[PDB]
């Protein structure tokens, strides 16, 4: 038991294939070049390709980069979709199309005043009888929103095709008169510019009973992230989240028999990025010197678990994991009723009695209470 | 005993430049990772970045290249520089002792009074 919590990755951060944002003239851009708006939707057509969910090195799940998803039902199979729209087009006159250019003569004009058109429509992503096999996944990373966009002068770009120009086509033949990404009025246009206005999202996972892993997305866009929440539903199974240095609001709803595991290596180390990954260093002074328990929150560092559902329950224990050497775990044993944690080192008995001097003085740097601790040897 | 204190803020005009500092002492300065943020009236305090003790630093990448975190453990310094400075770029900047980055740790932590920096039209 104390050694599935024991026995509880090169994943890149967010954005490294749908681009990460930034801040220009106060707004967020999230591609500014013709191509590279076309090759966003590009990535985008992948989620039809290959399915919501790509299976990395045969262990775990990792969703499409950027791609909201807004439930996950390990019960039926199943993922819905978030909002991922773009602004609509108005107006216009003399619209013909040669060549599958796209011809006005008077252009339409791009409105935030109208409803706006849903991108996923125009993929038809796959969202049932989904394989949950692997217990070991990334949550989603992708908060709803609606694109507002430009267009420009783009000369050059007629001969252009590819999967990206495919939905972005399927997108002006899904909604007919209301979006053209490409096209001629006196001079060749097309859109430049995606600008992303992010909404507050909130991912629900719906847990099976059965050992469920996850890694939570590293973030680095304050915007992006502080629009993101998860909320887990217990269903009395065993459950772990790898908690991101970056931190994203979590709710856990507690059933009877939950398990919950939350690996909190990342919050107690020096965090760097590196080759579009984490780099983890040394354990951070004092980290932990301030944990706040609440029946109903937990504050470790940077992370805010909140706890609904079975709160009441006096006899749960929830646990926190980190490593102080490559041979030592460090167990933070929680009763959020209680109010109270104790201390568990696991290792090697020769390893972990000999490094022992060494090991409480981790546990007494990281600000901990030293007074009640337990030892499980391997 | 610890001691932090800004310096460096002002009125500057938008495309300005502007290197901030945070003094330490009563404490060994090397030994923490270091923290600037951000605070304008009618929003949370904003995390800018965090330098670990080898120099090495983990920042939010809407702030990529504008601003960039340094610390001289020597003068027991912390440097926050900026460029390309616009309007909304107005708030009390301030220095953090740790890694504080969630709104409950930055309005608990240890930091200093902080050094206004108004951008304006």
């Amino acid at each position: 038991t104390v050694a599935s919590i024991v026995g509880i990755f090169l994943l890149p951060i967010a954005g490294i294939s749908a681009g990460i944002p930034s801040l220009v003239n106060n707004e967020l851009i999230l591609h500014d070049k013709a191509t590279s708006v076309v090759n966003y939707f590009n990535h985008l057509s992948e989620s039809k390709k290959y399915g919501p969910l790509k299976t990395e090195d045969d262990k775990i799940l990792v969703p499409i980069d950027d791609l909201v998803i807004s439930e996950i039902d390990f019960n039926n199979n199943s993922i819905k979709l978030g909002t991922c729209n773009i602004l609509a087009m108005e107006g216009g006159s003399g619209h013909t199309v040669t060549g599958n250019i796209d011809h006005f003569f008077s252009s339409p004009s791009i409105s935030s005043h109208i409803p706006s058109l849903s991108i996923y429509s125009a993929i038809g992503i796959e969202t049932e009888n989904l394989d949950f096999s692997k217990k070991i996944m990334m949550l989603p990373n992708a908060p709803s929103r609606v694109f507002w966009w430009e267009t420009g002068a783009v000369p050059g770009l007629r001969s252009l095709e590819n999967d990206g120009t495919r939905l972005l086509d399927s997108i002006r033949d899904l909604y007919p008169g209301k979006f053209y990404w490409r096209f001629y009025a006196f001079f060749d246009y097309a859109i430049t510019t995606l600008k992303p206005v992010y909404e507050d999202t909130n991912i629900k996972i719906k847990l099976d009973k059965d050992t469920r892993n996850f890694i939570m997305p590293t973030i680095t866009t304050n915007e992006i992230r502080n629009k993101l929440s998860y909320s887990f539903d217990g269903a009395g199974g065993t459950y772990s989240l790898l908690l991101s240095s970056y931190p994203i609001s979590t709710n856990i709803n507690l059933s009877k028999d939950d398990l919950w595991i939350f690996n909190i290596d990342n919050e107690v180390r020096e965090i760097s990025i590196e080759n579009g990954t984490i780099k983890k260093g040394k354990l951070i002074k004092d980290v932990l010197s301030k944990i706040d328990i609440n029946k109903n929150k937990l504050i470790i560092g940077n992370q805010t678990i909140d706890f609904s559902g079975d709160i009441d329950n006096k006899d749960r224990y929830i646990f926190l994991t980190c490593e102080l050497d490559d041979k030592i775990s460090l167990i933070i044993e929680i009763n959020l009723v209680a109010k109270s944690y104790s201390l568990l080192l696991s290792g090697d008995k020769n390893y972990l009695i000999s490094n022992l001097s060494n090991t409480i003085e981790k546990i007494n740097t990281l600000g901990l209470d030293s007074k009640n601790i337990a030892y499980n040897y391997t | 005993q610890v001691q932090l204190v800004e310096s460096g803020g002002g009125l500057v005009q938008p495309g300005g430049s502007l290197r901030l500092s945070c003094a330490a002492s009563g404490f060994t300065f090397s030994d923490y990772v270091m923290t600037w943020v951000r605070q304008a009236p009618g929003k949370g305090p904003e995390w800018i970045a965090t330098i670990n003790t080898d120099g090495s630093t983990m920042r939010d990448d809407s702030t990529k290249g504008r601003f960039t975190i340094s610390r001289d453990n020597a003068k027991n310094t912390l440097y926050l520089q900026m460029t390309s400075l616009k309007p909304e770029d107005t708030a009390l900047y301030y220095c953090a002792r740790g890694r504080v980055i969630s709104a409950s740790a930055i309005r608990g932590a240890v930091r200093g009074p902080g050094t206004q920096v108004t951008v304006s039209s």
